Formats: structure tokens, C-alpha cells, sequence
């Protein structure tokens, strides 16, 4: 991996409230698409923030 | 409730309505805040979350938005089918969970 690549790879592995085929799918796509590495982080980020707001949705009812 | 929103708000169609809610510091001062909208007689449903995304096919009429330990949510060009309860949702760091609103009912004339 290049510098943008490892950064969003290893971000992406932490991320709790991604399910390993989401995960999977932005890593494939780091692979395939190194020069949007930031992209695919950034759609990850948002991917992994309204997963867990769907939790905080489960939790007030 | 551990956060504070305003109980009802009274409006018109086609104005804009902010309502806030008013948290502290380990709650809303450290966390992005999610809005839950509960249509009536419908369950509730998230809106917005990480203080400024909408939901998925969630309207443009909705913008939200977070400073110091307050946060906001904007519903413009107000219609009939935005009646409802807004629910605030934050991550709490002192309690280590979630937490919410009692909720502010929006009522359109």
C-alpha cells in the first residue's frame, strides 16, 4: 500500500459499526482506486457514524 | 432526560422553526449529535446524524448543526407532514452510553 492507503486501510479495520462485507468493499476499493484512498475513507466515516446512530435509534426505544 | 430540549414549539406553513437542545460538556461537548423524528402515531425514525447529515431520504428542508454544548435543528419551508416530536440522541462519555431528550413536539397550523 501506498501512504493513503495504509492510513485508510488501517482506520477502516477498527471501525465498530462497519459488518466485515462494508469493510471489506472500502478495502477492495483502496486496492482498485489508490489516488481516492481519502474518498473511500470519507465514505467509510459516514458509513460507520450513521451505523452507530442507527444504535443511539435502537436504544431510545 | 440527561439532555434539555424546549417541550413544544407552535408554527405555520412555509416559515422556518429552529429548536435546540442544551447538553454539557462530556455529552454534546464531545460528541457529534443525531436528531430522532417521531411522526404521529408513527415509530420513531432517525433524521439526522453527526450533527449535519441527513438520514437517507431524509428531506433537504432539514439542516442541523452543533456548537459548544448546544445543538440545533432547522426545518424550512415548514409543511403539515412535519408535525412531530424531535428527539435529541448524544453519546455521553461520563455515563459511557447513550443518552436523549425529552423531546420538543412541533405542531403546523
Amino acid at each position: 500500500f501506498n501512504k493513503d492507503q495504509q492510513s485508510a486501510f488501517y482506520e477502516i479495520l477498527n471501525m465498530p459499526n462497519l459488518n466485515e462485507a462494508q469493510r471489506n468493499g472500502f478495502i477492495q476499493s483502496l486496492k482498485d482506486d489508490p489516488s481516492q484512498s481519502t474518498n473511500v475513507l470519507g465514505e467509510a466515516k459516514k458509513l460507520n457514524k450513521l451505523q452507530k446512530a442507527f444504535e443511539s435509534l435502537k436504544s431510545f426505544q | 432526560p440527561v439532555l434539555t430540549q424546549s417541550p413544544s414549539v407552535s408554527a405555520a406553513p412555509r416559515q422556518r422553526v429552529t429548536i435546540s437542545v442544551s447538553g454539557s460538556n462530556s455529552n454534546i461537548g464531545s460528541n457529534t449529535v443525531n436528531w430522532i423524528q417521531q411522526l404521529p402515531g408513527r415509530a420513531p425514525e432517525l433524521l439526522m446524524y453527526d450533527d449535519d447529515l441527513l438520514a437517507p431520504g431524509v428531506s433537504d428542508r432539514f439542516s442541523g448543526s452543533r456548537s459548544g454544548t448546544s445543538a440545533s435543528l432547522t426545518i424550512s419551508g415548514l409543511q403539515s407532514e412535519d408535525e412531530a416530536d424531535y428527539y435529541a440522541a448524544t453519546w455521553d462519555d461520563s455515563l459511557n452510553g447513550w443518552v436523549f431528550g425529552g423531546g420538543t413536539k412541533v405542531t403546523v397550523l
